[PDB]
């Protein structure tokens, strides 16, 4: 179970799909699932910024499809509150 | 009005040749000429700016030179994506003017056109108009001459030619010369001929039909 | 990166009016003036007009002088072009490029995609489709005559016949209608057994017709 | 080396997007999403991720209300020759009157040629930043024996100055300031959010502070910038004026006791970053204008300031500028300096003189290739001197004009090679005449108030060495309203600018300098044409003769040794020196230039020398006689006439 998984510290080439949670799905946590076409858990915030930096580095990705993903990722990244990562229970899952 | 005169209007070369484009001004434009590559269907891209400055994101095979009167775009090594039509541009004294442009076809060996002719269709004749179609299939170079002979009378100004772009596999051109007549004038004549003059032909060959065979 | 997008393409009656829009994104708009360049069918590129940095001064080429008015709103980031007394020669594809860059001295960088401008009054009309019958190889085709405006989609055997097909560019007849031909070469031994079918689609009239050729 | 789809929940929408690496990795050469995926510990538990975010200092005082960008680079003058930095072609620009400009596309290439790592993987930065490598320029210094370093790395988009301290142990404390347009800010790595680190944000621009909570405390001991004021100056100031603002702080600190043993205080560290902004604002202004052309008159103005700022930074700190100079602009400026009559440069406009002298410095830096540029600066000084009421404090118009021309001369004095002394000596002589009593008087008031006259005076380069602490105090503004410690500060700083030894920008270039035994006792040298005079309290000067004024039994002595054609004597002439002949048979008005080429010395018996005058033209001499200059009713004051004849004469009365 647990669409909201738990992260603990496989690389990028063997990865195909990545799923991101909403800002209310996991009570503020930004969590992701990396998988091969078998799901591992990833730090959402680290992951989201990676793609955001990938798209930002690619100013020449002038697709209306891709450039809309970047601006949608950015609003997604700001909706999560790491500041609300208080003494919030860090091990709610797995 | 300054007149920009590119030579040549069209030009052919294989992959990796040294291609040189010229463009002359009617007055001095002192160092205010630019070059733009325009693939059909898409947007033009500037290649060179001050007659000299290769501008960013453009492969360095392109170079430009000249002062005042005579300017040059030279692509040092032709690449397949450099098949295009290229225009020079003066911005010295507006109104600004382009050259007529140089299209860069990509070369092939000489090949003669396979010429066919099509009479007006029965379906079309029922509606009172007659169209005679002459086909020139898969020849090189582009330049060709198609005159129509109706009852040995060289017909003037009722034919229109349309040319394919160089086919992607065999680099050949094709041509549709459509001859248009009212059905009235088509029944008054009996010989319909299409005479193709081509560099690849040993002598102009004439394809012909007598009405209804 | 630096995008110029031009949107006001249409069909206009001769002498009428059309308004072009050039939507520029990815850079400081007001610090740049703009230029317009048009390419007529089977003709070279031609500089038409320049919009000044301030926008107060509008300078046009002789053919379009006094007929074109350019208005730019810096907040909108869009340059509007108003065209009056449209002529048949004005027909073509219009492009806008940014030129001046801290402004007076100008030159164009990459343009936008362009927009289609068709100054031809005539009429919405689907084409007439006529077979072109053949006579160790021979060729056959499909005459797609008297439609308006372009384009017309042509395929053979619904796309199952791909080899040796040549669908020509349409020509604008003096009548105002576009005329086009599509042909294909076949091995002569297939003439009786393989069925040859011509698929013509004219979207701007919503007419789709099939044609058997023998 | 694959392709990847990205699915996610958008408030109830099952959206997915497909990012191609087969496309992008080839399409954009700098992208390698493998190292980016490594750079985010994408397996980092939310625990250790929360541990990394907490360590970075966050902005409490985070605001700054909008400021307006000054319009800095001017619109192209109609029909300038928009000209290539790389391809500087002969005779493309015709004259100084010709409108001209270098187009910004390759000029940006030539400024930020240097490449390197902007955001390091050093401890404070790799926690916060996806590491970046950009075309860059940096200003760098190292002091306190390389245990305090500053590094002003910048692109055409943003600047990061970073301070580093060493505690006498292996501990390193690091603090970095990131300044640029808000949109152009680099990519944040972890859960980090830019407002948390933004200390000032106005319209399009931002100022970000990056450091550990440990380190911000360790810098808060000695470094609390007025982050508000720095940000406004970086934003609202034109790039040329900003470089002068910093140039003011350095020179008004250098001659003072500031940067010989630097003080690690708030002000000096504030300036270090402001140096980086000064270069960056110029590079940023060129880069951000887009595919255009930068007016050459702007370039000459702005790159003159950076070139002076580059010098003064070399002398205060062991500092380097790497990547803010284009040889294309330097050849363009140099070629335009073959256009104009260097001998008649001073005849032209206020505006044209400045623009020419700016190009002259920028054209050949490392002065001493074609040494006719000195004569141009000399021509401005001469044409200024005659129209300028002599002895007067030069108003800010002429003073700014002459400061620009002074820099060309100043770098020739650096050299061991003479490079055609004649023009050089005439400049120093004209400077010496301009160093009068109230020239010093206004400068010291200018240093008491930190005003514009504090930067420069022609006296700096003059042949006047009678200047010490005591002499200045007598000539100061007399007002009790002025802080007479800032007056004492001004005297100290002024004398620090023209210390004859360990300055190298006062002496050791003249031909006639060899004829002195004791160089510290020389008060002044008047190099005329066909003769130069050595004014000293030194008896043993190997000159052609020796005059001794009736000085007093107060001042050590007053000797004038004329040196004929700058060829000395075997030994100092022995016996009694010549008496100074007194002259009354001389009529007050002259309609010819009877004093042309002569010098006019005014000396008070107790104080010392007061003014020098060089009779250069008729309007100069008529300005002397007609004015109130000759006051014989003061017997404490005499008037010496130093002739090209080689004679010294006193003026005692006129009709």
């Amino acid at each position: 179970a647990y669409p909201c998984c738990h992260v603990t510290q496989l690389a990028l080439e063997n990865i195909s799909d990545i799923y991101l949670v909403s800002n209310q799905t996991c009570d503020g946590f930004s969590l992701a699932s990396l998988n091969s076409p078998i799901s591992r858990c990833a730090n959402g915030l680290n992951v989201v910024s990676f793609f955001i930096s990938i798209l930002k580095r690619s100013s020449s990705a002038l697709t209306s499809h891709l450039r809309e993903l970047l601006t949608t990722l950015e609003s997604l990244y700001g909706s999560f509150s790491v500041e609300d990562l208080f003494g919030a229970n860090l091990n709610r899952y797995a | 009005d300054i007149v920009m005169t590119q030579t040549p209007p069209s030009l052919s070369a294989s992959v990796g040749d040294r291609v040189t484009l010229t463009c002359r001004a009617s007055q001095a434009i002192r160092n205010n000429l630019a070059w733009y590559q325009h693939k059909p269907g898409k947007a033009p891209k500037r290649l060179i700016y001050a007659a000299s400055t290769l501008e960013d994101g453009v492969p360095s095979s392109f170079s430009g030179s000249g002062f005042g009167t005579d300017f040059t775009l030279t692509i040092n090594s032709l690449q397949p994506e450099d098949f295009a039509t290229y225009y020079c541009l003066q911005h010295s004294t507006y109104p600004w003017t382009f050259g007529q442009g140089t299209k860069v076809e990509i070369k092939r060996t000489v090949a003669a056109p396979s010429v066919f002719i099509f009479p007006p269709s029965d379906e079309q004749l029922k509606s009172g108009t007659a169209s005679v179609v002459c086909l020139l299939n898969n020849f090189y170079p582009r330049e060709a001459k198609v005159q129509w002979k109706v009852d040995n009378a060289l017909q003037s100004g009722n034919s229109q030619e349309s040319v394919t772009e160089q086919d992607s596999k065999d680099s050949t051109y094709s041509l549709s010369s459509t001859l248009t007549l009212s059905k009235a004038d088509y029944e008054k004549h009996k010989v319909y001929a299409c005479e193709v003059t081509h560099q690849g032909l040993s002598s102009p060959v004439t394809k012909s039909f007598n009405r209804g065979e | 990166e630096v995008q110029l997008v031009e949107s006001g393409g249409r069909v206009v009656q001769p002498g009428g009016s059309l308004r072009l829009s050039c939507v520029t994104s990815g850079f400081t708009f007001s610090y740049y003036p703009i230029h317009w360049v048009r390419q007529g069918p089977g003709k070279g590129l031609e500089w038409v007009t320049m919009m000044s940095f301030d926008g107060t001064s509008d300078h046009c080429i002789s053919s379009v002088k006094g007929r074109f008015v350019m208005s730019r709103d810096n907040s909108r980031n869009t340059l509007y072009l108003e065209m009056n007394k449209m002529r048949l020669e004005d027909t073509g594809v219009y492009y806008c490029a940014r030129g001046g860059w801290k402004w007076p001295g100008g030159a164009f960088d990459v343009f936008g995609p362009g927009t289609v401008v068709t100054v031809s009054s005539a009429s919405t009309k689907g084409p007439s489709v006529f077979p072109l019958a053949p006579s160790g190889t021979a060729a056959l085709g499909c005459l797609v005559k008297d439609y308006f405006p372009e384009p017309v989609t042509v395929s053979w055997n619904s796309g199952a016949l791909t080899s040796g097909v040549h669908t020509f560019p349409a020509v604008l007849q003096s009548s105002g209608l576009y005329s086009l031909s599509s042909v294909v070469t076949v091995p002569s031994s297939s003439l009786g057994t393989q069925t040859y079918i011509c698929n013509v689609n004219h979207k701007p009239s919503n007419t789709k017709v099939d044609k058997r050729v023998e | 080396l694959s392709e990847v789809k990205l699915h996610l929940d958008i408030e109830g929408h099952a959206s997915h997007y497909t990012i191609p690496w087969t496309e992008l990795m080839a399409k954009v050469p700098g992208l390698s999403p493998e190292a980016l995926w490594r750079e985010a510990n994408v397996t980092e538990d939310l625990a250790s991720m929360l541990n990394r975010y907490k360590l970075i200092y966050k902005t409490s005082g985070t605001l700054g209300i909008a400021l307006a960008e000054p319009v800095d680079i001017p619109a192209v003058s109609e029909g300038s020759m928009q000209v290539d930095a790389s391809k500087v072609h002969p005779g493309v620009i015709s004259g100084l009157n010709s409108p001209a400009c270098m187009l910004s596309a390759p000029l940006e290439k030539q400024l930020f040629y240097y490449i390197g790592t902007m955001l390091p993987n050093t401890r404070p930065h790799s926690y916060v930043f996806y590491q970046l490598r950009c075309h860059l320029s940096y200003v760098a210094l190292s002091i306190n024996g390389d245990k305090f370093q500053y590094t002003g790395a910048m692109t055409s988009k943003f600047l990061m100055g970073t301070y580093k301290r060493v505690t006498e142990k292996g501990d390193e404390h690091v603090l970095s300031l990131i300044f640029g347009k808000t949109k152009d800010l680099p990519d944040l790595r972890g859960p980090f959010s830019y407002p948390s680190l933004t200390s000032a944000q106005s319209g399009d621009y931002s100022l970000v502070i990056v450091t550990t909570f440990v380190h911000y405390a360790n810098f808060h001991n000695y470094f609390v910038p007025n982050l508000k004021d720095m940000f406004s100056r970086a934003v609202t100031m034109t790039a040329a004026s900003y470089a002068r603002y910093v140039l003011q702080k350095l020179v008004l600190l250098e001659m003072k006791g500031g940067c010989r043993e630097p003080e690690l205080d708030t002000e000096t560290l504030t300036t270090m970053f402001e140096v980086s902004v000064a270069f960056f604002k110029v590079g940023h202004a060129v880069g951000e204008t887009g595919n255009g052309c930068v007016d050459l008159r702007w370039l000459a103005k702005s790159f003159f300031e950076l070139t002076v700022l580059k010098d003064i930074i070399g002398i205060c700190y062991g500092a380097t500028v790497k990547g803010m100079q284009s040889y294309g602009l330097e050849r363009l400026a140099a070629m335009l300096m073959a256009t104009v009559k260097m001998e008649e440069l001073g005849h032209l406009t206020t505006e044209k003189q400045e623009y020419a002298l700016r190009l002259a410095t920028v054209g050949y830096p490392k002065a001493g290739v074609y040494s006719g540029l000195i004569g141009g600066a000399t021509s401005v000084l001469l044409s200024a001197y005659n129209r300028h009421p002599l002895f007067q404090p030069l108003h800010t118009v002429m003073r700014e004009t002459l400061f620009i021309g002074s820099h060309v001369v100043l770098r020739e004095l650096r050299l061991n090679v003479t490079t055609q002394g004649p023009n050089l000596a005439l400049y120093q002589l004209l400077s010496t005449a301009l160093c009068s009593a109230l020239e010093i008087g206004e400068v010291l008031r200018g240093l008491a108030l930190g005003t514009e006259s504090g930067l420069f005076s022609p006296c700096y380069l003059s042949l006047r060495f009678d200047l010490t602490r005591d002499k200045l105090l007598s000539m100061a503004p007399q007002e009790a309203m002025l802080d007479q410690a800032a007056v004492s500060n001004a005297v100290d700083g002024f004398l620090g600018r023209l210390s004859l030894e360990r300055e190298d920008r006062d002496a050791w270039h003249l031909p006639a300098y060899k004829c002195v035994d004791r160089l510290d006792k020389v008060l002044m040298i008047i190099p005329l044409i066909n003769v130069t005079f050595i004014i000293s309290s030194d008896r043993e000067v190997r000159g052609s003769a020796l005059y001794e004024a009736s000085t007093t039994y107060l001042s050590s002595s007053l000797f004038l040794s004329p040196v004929i054609m700058n060829k000395c004597s075997q030994g100092a002439v022995a016996g009694e020196p010549r008496q100074i002949p007194k002259i009354q048979n001389f009529t007050r008005t002259q309609k010819s230039c009877i004093f042309c080429g002569f010098a006019l010395l005014s000396y008070d018996e107790k104080e010392g020398l007061e003014t020098t005058t060089y009779i250069t033209s008729q309007e100069v001499q008529n300005s002397i006689l007609s004015s109130n200059y000759f006051d014989f009713d003061n017997l404490h004051v005499h008037y010496l006439l130093l002739t090209t004849n080689g004679t010294v004469m006193e003026i005692a009365g006129l009709y």
